[PDB]
């Protein structure tokens, strides 16, 4: 029944380990710490309510404990057990939560050799993720370069195509007078103009189509890399968590 | 080159690389005479060249004086049309587009009303600043382009004061007296508090005492030459144009601190007023509600569907959309998750219900959501990960609650972000397509819902106490505050006004998800006593998103923040522009007005916004800000363009060198480099422009015989320029900068900034610990410049001058400082080593080795490689990166090999302790600096968990005596038992 043996009493862990342990957990889950100030004395009760980790000081005085000046409770374990069955609203109506789900420290349910494998396995699994990410960023920006080139090829066609309209508009005045004059030489020169313009447009569009096909292939590879990263990442996180757990075990 | 003539004719011209557009146009209209339609063409003066540039934006070439290769064409084709549009406006627009790196015409295409309102409303700031800079022309313009580089506090530190001879400083003044540049020295002793006018007067006294002028004649001469001349620093474009005490100018104070003699040139002010032109700013061409507090309903949001979700259906089990209403980093209510659905069909059509009531939604609330996946292994072994994220502001820039359906493109989760929601990230839809698009629907209440106009609706919904309030006041910003202290602070919210620096703590005691408490907090803030700028910057972090809190902070800054401190804290102040909900806010107006009235501020404002234009999250925000600035910076757009051209050419050269020349050896790489540099258009671009690191430094001709590629990682490019100033010999003739491509320099910049801050506070403390925060500037994506420290040698380069003995560094230092100067060299070495030990322990800088620890001939030590800090080694006890091997103690102990007996080492330890305590006393400033860099996207710190490191090295949770004991414990443990006493 001593506090050191309580499931929810973690000792002198940091506020960041508390945030890690309580992240996205259900409301009412809690753990009791030794105060951030190392000096022997008050504890801190950190419980999750409304998506936040509320911090409640446990004032120690004359051998008694409590959340307020009266300080009637005999021990921290007895205080928490009292509030494990009673809502905190009796102390502070600001929050109506109850101490429901203590974050047990007994969930731990050759070790050096095994830790070596996890350190190696995580290290190479990480290298996979960073390699993909740098390959992901490279393809992400390269896709942007090829996507703006398609925007540039679209404009170029707009100007070339606009020229066809001007040539169509103006060629009529020349074509009719030459036809009634019999000047086939200038007529065929204008036809050669048409031929040159159309050939250049065709070259432009062929390069644009090759660029579009290359862009589509690049985007498919980009999505493949993205899926690879999304598949690796959960295993990376799980491996890091297990490696840290084993390291903590060995450090005991 | 194929040219599209206006009459439908198309002609191919054999143009050359360097041909200008006037020449090309004349040649084309000469060539067109071969073709049938030539008879219907007008004079070539009536048409201009149009084409498509590599940016993909059609460009009209009004500036026909440009060269062909300079056009940045997409394909070798030219279009000819009659000119349409305003000439000067279009050339200015293309200048701005080149400077900020994206076309200005893009911003005219975004249909977002917030953007179109921002870029039209910011022009008020630009016009106000432009009117300011012309109030006292031509002196005011000279103050704009050459702002005084003065300290904040006129009073000298007493240790600095004692350097002077009875309170008088000896100054040598130079006068150019002959057309052949005859130089005359006037060694002049003056009071350290004389303004430039009396220094001018004394210099004229010495200049004219020889003619034995009468008292009246002498007075008339002195008065005449007071209004004719100004003082300039010899060797750089730094001027003393304002009546500050001479010792307040950073140049003179650095001269006292270093013991040097100031060198000032007695320039005539007519030359100054002539060398700065009248460049002007002009207006660009583009220039049923119900109260939220009557809704009486709960907040709910529908998640319709998602697309383009990239997850292997075989690997993950199911996906869901996690959501939450956030105020800053504070959830206003418990997070809500959608039902898990197979990734084959991400469709939910589910109303998510939130505990928050609509009337109790704070103005700065935002919906944060993300798509997550479930790896459902054996129940409790289940693991979740985020696929993409995005944030939505509940209220838009015009105070309107979002309603109806909307589509949001989700950003990729930032590298290393394990959390399922990214509330610290920016709000807005991802501009990149082929990205997960999440469809949302917000409830509709029969009319648009506006946040109440609080101007009128704010009417609507013991000694131990003082000691406790003071104690909470002195606690650092990131200290944990329990619920009891939160209720006590709110209980005594009215008595907290007597201690104004309790506002940051009292704001975190508010129930931001409660209407009644927030109304009272707003009523308090408008009556709050202003607080110091070092504290008002804490209210600009992500933790304080309320427009009222941030408005109070911005008013405090604009009241008490000096231009010296503004330039000292510009990195952070531009980083916190990302945390603003809307484009048009008060912080942006403050920074823009300050940048448009001081070119020293504007230079780094531009280069800090420009350095993150590659980031798509902020690209639009910083691009609009940069366009607004560049439209109103006046003449400086020319020098900014020159610097941009130079950095672009260097970027291309290094990109080539590491993409195709990477495999080749050093000799041939240098051959390629020298071949490329000598070309005419690399010569023209890389010569004759202001230094990006320091706009006061001109970069003249290149010393190609000194430019080389170093052996450092990724082969940085080491340049070397002349100093074109006629007095360069007195400052330096060599301006050398290291151009790094492929190294992330925006954490090294922060490390050097913090070293500068802490050196400044130590000097003000009376501790003469010398730190060398050399210049550094990140100019793009992992590309930046690094100032080269003259006469510096890495400790490896000194050990190489041999097996080198332990005393090699001490022997070298003793040989470089023969005689009586030896003692000063050792003392400066000791002070620099102590300062850097303290700084690197506090900051957790990357590990230190001989190749990244420098040392000058002067004796000063300093560090160069600041790649990692705040101990990024967690992915593998806080460690001391800098250890004093015997090679350093032997120097500090003046050649006696004893490690922990000598007096000098004890005094060095005393310096270490006093410096550490001095930092620990100002820990709030450094915590505020780090906590304002969280949106910067550096891996080293993405959340307040990373800033918990400095709280540990500074030992803020312990007693000051216990913090001392902790520091000695760490030093002793790392240095093998020499620090226990």
């Amino acid at each position: 029944m001593s506090l050191q043996d309580a499931e929810w009493y973690w000792g002198d862990i940091s506020r960041e380990e508390v945030n890690e342990k309580l992240r996205d957990t259900a409301d009412g889950t809690f753990l009791v710490r030794d105060a951030s100030t190392k000096m022997h004395g008050d504890y801190t009760l950190t419980l999750r309510k409304g998506g936040n980790n509320k911090l409640i000081k446990i004032f120690h005085r004359d051998g008694k404990y409590g959340f307020s000046d009266p300080l009637t409770f005999s021990s921290v374990v007895e205080l928490i057990n009292h509030y494990r069955n009673e809502s905190l609203a009796q102390y502070n109506p600001k929050l109506d939560v109850k101490l429901l789900y203590p974050v047990s420290k007994y969930q731990q349910d050759a070790v050096g050799k095994k830790l070596h494998e996890y350190n190696t396995q995580f290290q190479e699994k990480s290298r996979e993720y960073d390699r993909l990410y740098e390959e992901y960023t490279r393809t992400s920006q390269e896709i942007q370069m090829k996507r703006t080139a398609i925007e540039a090829f679209n404009e170029t066609i707009k100007i070339f195509e606009e020229q066809c309209q001007t040539q169509e508009r103006y060629s009529k005045e020349y074509i009719e007078k030459f036809k009634r004059e019999g000047n086939e030489k200038e007529i065929q020169r204008i036809m050669h103009n048409y031929d040159k313009l159309k050939s250049r447009i065709s070259e432009i569009i062929d390069s644009r189509r090759r660029l579009e096909e290359d862009l589509k292939k690049q985007a498919a590879e980009y999505r493949e890399i993205d899926k690879r990263m999304n598949s690796i990442k959960p295993d990376l996180i799980q491996l890091r968590k297990t490696r840290d757990q084993y390291l903590m075990w060995l450090t005991q | 080159v194929e040219c599209l003539l206006p009459n439908g004719m198309i002609v191919t011209l054999e143009c050359l690389r360097e041909a200008t557009l006037i020449t090309i146009k004349h040649e084309l209209f000469k060539e067109a005479r071969k073709y049938p339609l030539h008879q219907l063409l007008q004079d070539e003066s009536s048409y201009i060249f149009v084409s498509v540039t590599q940016e993909a934006e059609r460009e009209e070439f009004f500036d026909e004086t440009r060269r062909l290769c300079d056009l940045r064409l997409f394909q070798p084709f030219l279009k000819v049309i009659e000119p349409v549009g305003n000439r000067e406006e279009k050339i200015l627009n293309r200048e701005i587009g080149f400077a900020i790196g994206m076309p200005v015409c893009e911003f005219d295409m975004v249909k977002d009303p917030e953007v179109q309102d921002f870029r039209r409303n910011i022009l008020n700031v630009c016009k106000e600043a432009v009117d300011l800079r012309d109030l006292n022309s031509p002196h005011s313009r000279a103050m704009y382009v050459y702002p005084p580089n003065v300290e904040s506090s006129p009073e000298l530190p007493k240790h600095i004061y004692n350097k002077l001879d009875k309170g008088q400083i000896i100054v040598v003044i130079w006068v150019i007296v002959s057309p052949n540049n005859d130089k005359q020295k006037y060694t002049l002793k003056i009071n350290h508090d004389c303004v430039p006018e009396q220094v001018i007067a004394e210099a004229i006294r010495k200049k004219t005492r020889s003619m034995l002028l009468s008292s009246e004649q002498l007075k008339l001469c002195v008065l005449e030459y007071q209004g004719k001349y100004i003082l300039k620093v010899c060797g750089c474009d730094e001027y003393f144009l304002e009546k500050y005490p001479l010792s307040q100018y950073k140049y003179i104070r650095s001269c006292i601190m270093l013991g040097r003699m100031p060198n000032l040139m007695l320039m005539a002010k007519e030359s100054l007023y002539s060398q700065l032109p009248m460049d002007c700013f002009t207006m660009p061409s583009y220039s049923s509600t119900k109260s939220l507090w009557v809704i009486n309903s709960a907040l709910r949001i529908k998640i319709l569907c998602a697309t383009y979700v990239n997850v292997n259906i075989r690997d993950i089990d199911k996906i869901y959309v996690r959501t939450g209403i956030y105020h800053g980093g504070e959830p206003l209510c418990d997070n809500v998750n959608t039902q898990r659905v197979p990734c084959s069909n991400p469709r939910w059509n589910e109303w998510l219900n939130y505990d928050i009531y609509i009337p109790d939604l704070p103005r700065a609330a935002r919906l944060c959501l993300s798509i997550c996946s479930v790896k459902g292994r054996k129940g409790a072994k289940e693991e979740h990960c985020p696929l993409a994220w995005g944030n939505i502001n509940l209220f838009d820039y015009t105070d309107t609650l979002v309603s109806g359906k909307m589509a949001l493109n989700l950003w990729p989760v930032p590298h290393g972000l394990e959390d399922l929601l990214n509330p610290i990230g920016v709000t807005g839809s991802n501009p990149n397509k082929e990205t997960p698009c999440l469809e949302l629907e917000f409830d509709w209440f029969s009319s648009v819902v506006k946040f109440p106009d609080m101007s009128v609706i704010e009417e609507h919904a013991r000694e131990n106490d003082k000691e406790q309030l003071k104690a909470i006041s002195t606690r650092d910003p990131l200290s944990e505050i329990t619920e009891q202290e939160k209720d006590f602070l709110w209980s005594h919210r009215h008595y907290c006004v007597t201690i104004p620096e309790i506002l940051p703590k009292l704001l975190l005691s508010v129930k931001w998800n409660s209407r009644d408490e927030v109304a009272q907090m707003y009523c308090l803030v408008k009556d709050w006593p202003p607080i110091k700028p070092e504290q008002a910057m804490e209210l600009l972090d992500c933790n304080y998103p309320d427009p009222m809190v941030r408005g109070f902070a911005v008013r405090c800054l604009e009241k008490y923040l000096t231009d010296d401190k503004l330039s000292q804290y510009l990195i952070q102040l531009v980083q916190v522009l990302k945390y603003e909900q809307y484009l048009d806010n008060l912080l942006v107006r403050f920074l823009l007005k300050k940048a448009l009235t001081n070119q020293r501020i504007g230079h780094f404002f531009f280069w800090h916004l420009k350095s993150e234009m590659h980031n798509k999250t902020v690209s639009q925000r910083f691009g609009l800000l940069l366009e607004s600035y560049c439209r109103a910076c006046g003449m400086y757009l020319k020098h900014l363009n020159r610097q941009v051209e130079a950095m672009e050419k260097l970027i291309n050269l290094t990109d080539i060198l590491k993409q195709e020349k990477k495999d080749e050896t050093q000799k041939v790489q240098m051959k390629f480099l020298v071949e490329q540099m000598r070309r005419p258009d690399f010569m023209d671009a890389l010569q004759g422009f202001l230094s990006p690191l320091n706009p006061a430094h001109q970069l003249g001709n290149l010393r190609l015989e000194e430019c080389r590629i170093m052996s450092s990682a990724k082969r940085p490019l080491w340049l070397n320029w002349e100093n074109p100033d006629i007095m360069s010999e007195l400052l330096f003739q060599n301006n050398e900068i290291i151009f790094k491509n492929g190294d992330d320099l925006r954490q090294d910049m922060l490390t050097l900034q913090i070293i500068r801050i802490m050196e400044n506070i130590w000097q003000n403390q009376g501790l003469d610990l010398r730190m060398l925060p050399y210049g550094c500037l990140s100019i793009g994506d992992c590309v930046g410049l690094i100032e080269v420290v003259r006469n510096s040698h890495t400790i490896m380069q000194i050990q190489c001058k041999g097996q080198f003995n332990s005393h090699t560094l001490h022997q070298w230092l003793k040989d470089k400082n023969k005689g009586e100067i030896y003692d000063a060299a050792i003392d400066l070495f000791t002070r620099s080593c102590a300062g850097y030990c303290v700084a690197t322990f506090i900051l957790g800088i990357g590990d230190r080795h001989n190749s990244n620890i420098m040392v000058k001939d002067d004796g000063q030590l300093f560090h160069i490689d600041f790649g990692h800090f705040l101990d990024h080694k967690k992915k593998k006890r806080e460690r001391v990166p800098f250890v004093l091997t015997q090679d350093f103690l032997i120097v500090i102990s003046k050649g006696a090999q004893e490690c922990t007996k000598t007096r000098e080492f004890e005094r060095f330890q005393e310096m270490c302790y006093k410096a550490y305590l001095a930092i620990r006393q100002h820990a709030n400033l450094f915590i505020n600096l780090f906590s304002m860099m969280l949106g910067s996207g550096m891996p080293e710190l993405q959340s307040f968990d990373d800033i918990a490191y400095i709280r540990k090295t500074l030992a803020l949770d312990k007693t000051e005596q216990e913090a001392l004991e902790y520091f000695m414990k760490q030093m002793n443990d790392a240095h093998h038992g020499g620090w226990t006493t």
